[PDB]
């Protein structure tokens, strides 16, 4: 379900290619034949218009689009209660034959989620959580948790939702706790790691999918190209430089996995340009990961921005704290960009008091401002030692 | 024994000043007794913000890595001053109701 979603996100945002649109869709029209897209079919002109939104024969008639093959017509209107019939009407009139003659107990309770599988792929997603719900009470061990818990798994891929899933999730497995192998505990894991980035975690995305396999594929649920940007984008942003040599630059996996494919240009290009301290190409290297990784990726994409701006500022502490003083003719030139460039960042950067240093404007030297043995003791055991001491004071003021 | 037939800093403020005043009038009066080998060995004791201006300045950091610890240690005594106040609403609760 996922590869559907993958592909149909690149007819979102564009700017460059037109026949990526199309390349994608020849994926979409090979899946829909043989599983039922119409929820998420029905969703394409749901999630964003004006560009493809605006095509459909049946609820809505207007045409703009650069993809013919997202509206309905006589063919996949047939073909649509076809699939209802024999997923649905024929799979429940053998069901309900079973409920009589008290065949089993966990068969049946498996025969109910399998076909609470197929009410998502119909568009219906009131009996399917009903017939999930039933068999709910029926899962004692994880023979029967594992199908239930993959249901809910694909509210989140396949509808995008990231409210009234991991809700569910954690619901069941907290009831019964087991985890069977290591990859079945991995759809809470992932899926943790995945859902940091709708309400921007930050460093807590990475805690789980760091120490996760690079060989982790879900296929329905998640691809293998795509689990592989997450871990590695966001296991760069979280730990420093002193757990990336250690992790990140030198894995049996992670080595292994960036000469697969060369859409990942994160644990190569970015780590290797910091590790070696050469910013005259790691500039380049920022676009190349926000245009042909953030972008054409789900949930990397809802940042946007966010990445290159916070790994600028990240990336200067790394020579800040290797020099005392530095030289502006060489960071505003000789680096690649330009002076108007450089106190644009930060101009931002300064005030916020991210980071301690010494910028000059007619000797043009960067100058580093090192705490020495203050370290953690000077400005944040009074921020931090008085700024709870304010919450302390919130309930003890007003009492009840 | 001797507890059973029993049963700070102003003192020593006190017996600090007097020994300055115990040891001027034995000058004076050793002074108008010869008219320096006693003498001698008090000027030893006397001699060795003075000789600690160099020590001075780490000395006042050293001063706030201790209130450091007394501050932490004086925002515990402070939790528990809520807590009794919380726990004191609750036996008062008890006598409303019964």
């Amino acid at each position: 379900n996922y590869e559907v979603s993958e592909k149909a996100f690149l007819l979102t945002q564009s700017k460059v290619s037109i026949e990526q649109r199309k390349e994608a869709a020849e994926f979409v029209l090979a899946k829909i034949k043989e599983e039922e897209m119409a929820p998420y079919y029905k969703y394409l002109c749901e999630e964003y218009l004006v560009n493809n939104g605006q095509s459909d024969l049946e609820h809505d008639e207007k045409s703009d689009s650069l993809n013919e093959w997202i509206k309905f017509d006589q063919e996949l209107y047939n073909e649509l209660c076809k699939k209802n019939e024999s997923k649905i009407k024929e799979l429940n009139e053998k069901i309900q034959k079973l409920e009589e003659d008290d065949e089993g107990e966990l068969e049946q309770a498996q025969a109910w989620i399998n076909l609470g599988e197929y009410y998502a792929q119909i568009g219906d997603k009131d009996n399917a959580e009903k017939t999930l719900g039933k068999s709910l009470s029926k899962a004692i061990s994880t023979g029967a948790k594992i199908d239930v818990m993959l249901t809910i798994a694909r509210l989140g891929f396949f509808y995008n939702d990231q409210l009234y899933v991991k809700e569910k999730l954690e619901a069941v497995n907290s009831m019964i706790e087991k985890g069977g192998d290591w990859e079945r505990r991995n759809r809470y894991k992932t899926y943790y790691g995945i859902h940091c980035l709708a309400v921007r975690n930050f460093k807590e995305a990475a805690k789980l999918l760091v120490d996760s396999l690079a060989t982790f594929t879900s296929i329905e649920l998640t691809s293998y190209e795509s689990i592989a940007t997450y871990a590695s984008v966001t296991g760069l942003f979280t730990l420093e430089r002193t757990d990336l040599k250690s992790k990140v630059i030198d894995s049996p996996e992670l080595l292994s996995l960036i000469s697969t494919t060369a859409a990942l240009q994160s644990i190569s290009s970015l780590t290797i340009s910091l590790y070696a301290s050469d910013y005259a190409s790691y500039f380049p290297y920022l676009l190349e990961t926000y245009a042909n990784v953030l972008i054409p990726c789900k949930y990397l994409n809802r940042h946007a921005d966010f990445f290159v701006r916070e790994m600028r500022r990240k990336v200067y502490a790394q020579l800040l704290e290797s020099y005392k003083t530095l030289s502006l003719k060489s960071m505003a030139s000789a680096f690649g960009v330009s002076v108007a460039f450089l106190d644009n960042d930060l101009g931002k950067f300064i005030p916020n008091k991210q980071l301690n240093c010494v910028i000059d404007r007619v000797n043009g030297i960067v100058e580093t401002n090192r705490p020495d043995n203050k370290n953690a003791q000077y400005h944040l055991l009074v921020k931090q030692g008085d700024g709870l001491l304010t919450k302390l004071q919130k309930y003890g003021a007003a009492v009840r | 024994g001797v507890e059973h037939l029993l049963r700070i800093r102003l003192t020593n403020q006190l017996k600090s000043l007097k020994g300055l005043q115990s040891k001027l009038k034995d000058v004076v009066e050793y002074l108008d007794k010869v008219i320096h080998t006693i003498l001698g060995k008090l000027q030893d004791v006397f001699n060795l913000n003075n000789l600690q201006k160099a020590l001075t300045v780490k000395t006042n950091d050293e001063l706030m890595v201790i209130y450091i610890s007394n501050l932490v240690r004086s925002i515990i005594a402070f939790d528990d001053l809520i807590e009794n106040k919380i726990q004191n609403k609750k036996i008062q609760e008890q006598r409303v109701k019964d």
